[PDB]
RNA sequence: GUCUCGAGCCCUAGACAGCCGGGAGGUGAGCUUAGAAGCAGCUACCCUCUAAGAAAAGCGUAACAGCUUACCGGCCGAGGU
């Protein structure tokens, strides 16, 4: 039901490409609130039980394409 | 006595108190 | 060494010199054991294989002694059965027992039949597009099997373009 | 091939091997690209669940699928390397 990752990071960014080299080329930015958002979204999709480690496992693919946390 | 199985005998002693040996060795404490 | 093999309860079995004879309601199945130093004996209901040296060479054959004795249990009980399927591509090959023997007609467009002599106490039943070989002494089974597939055996032409031939499809 | 002597390491908190079971999600990572989803190539190689499970070690596919490897659990039981 609910669309992927990879999707959902670049509606709230501006951009559309990821990168040439990641977490060494930064592309996107994101923030704390803009993370809760997409926390409260993936229910049935991610295994944790609590919304403290659902959002690990956003930052585990932010990191990694060019998009920096402030 | 590896440092490995004396961490998890005490993780599952945690859990009883709130590998089938390793469960066995948990319940004999 | 001593190695003590517990005998079923559906089999009994008798010795005499470096004979081991192995009954049961599947057959009997007469065996020579023969290895220096190493005495083969019946102690009431368990099988024991000793020796008073510790050499590899001794220590090789203790351990196919078991496997032996060991086999002939399962096979005087239970049985031995392996499984074959007949294949053919262009020539409709015809596989029939006659006799004591099972013979092969018209393989690979041959007019002159190939045959081969079963083992034995050994039984080779035919039902259509396959084939089960069966009985008390695994030797005598496993040869007779292999003896069916070593037959249809093609040595002038390529292999992977002329595949005729009864294979081994079930191994116990 | 076989005999003999030494050293290090692992093992009844169960070793070595075999067999069974599990080999999971985020996500088919991103870039490349019509596509590439462990496995053409470039870069990264991160965290959840958990007793394990790689941003995938080897095959396999046009690409999937498919088969196992790592890794965890079970059966077994004495030495093993
Ligand atoms: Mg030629």
């Amino acid at each position: 039901g609910v669309p992927p990752t990879a999707e959902l990071i670049k509606d709230e960014a501006g951009f559309e490409t990821g990168s040439g080299e990641p977490q060494e080329d930064f592309v996107a930015d994101l923030s704390v609130d803009q993370v809760k958002q997409i926390a409260e979204q993936k229910h049935p999709d991610l295994l944790s039980y609590d919304l403290t480690n659902a959002a690990k496992e956003v930052v585990g693919t932010c990191t990694s394409l060019g998009v920096t946390i402030e | 006595i590896p440092e490995w199985k004396q961490e998890e005998v005490d993780a599952i002693v945690e859990m009883i108190e709130s590998r089938n040996t390793l469960l066995e060795r948990a319940l004999d404490d | 060494p001593r190695v003590e093999l517990e005998i079923p309860e559906d089999v009994d079995a008798e010795q005499d010199h470096l004979d081991i004879t192995v009954e049961g309601d599947n057959g009997s199945v007469t065996r020579r054991l023969w290895y220096p130093d190493i005495d083969v004996s019946v102690d009431g209901d368990t099988v024991v294989i000793e020796s008073d040296e510790d050499n590899a060479k001794t220590m090789s054959t203790i351990g196919t002694f078991q496997s032996h004795i060991e086999n002939m249990f399962h096979g005087v009980t239970e049985g031995w059965e392996y499984g074959m399927e007949v294949f053919y591509s262009h020539f409709p090959m015809q596989v029939n027992v006659e006799g004591d023997e099972v013979v092969i007609e018209n393989f690979l467009g041959e007019k002159a039949p190939r045959r081969t002599t079963i083992h034995g106490d050994t039984d080779v039943e035919i039902d259509g597009e396959e084939l089960t070989v069966s009985g008390p002494d695994i030797e005598a089974v496993g040869q007779t099997a292999a003896d069916i597939e070593q037959l249809t055996r093609i040595n002038d032409k390529d292999v992977r373009v002329f595949q005729d031939g009864v294979y081994i499809t079930r191994k116990p």
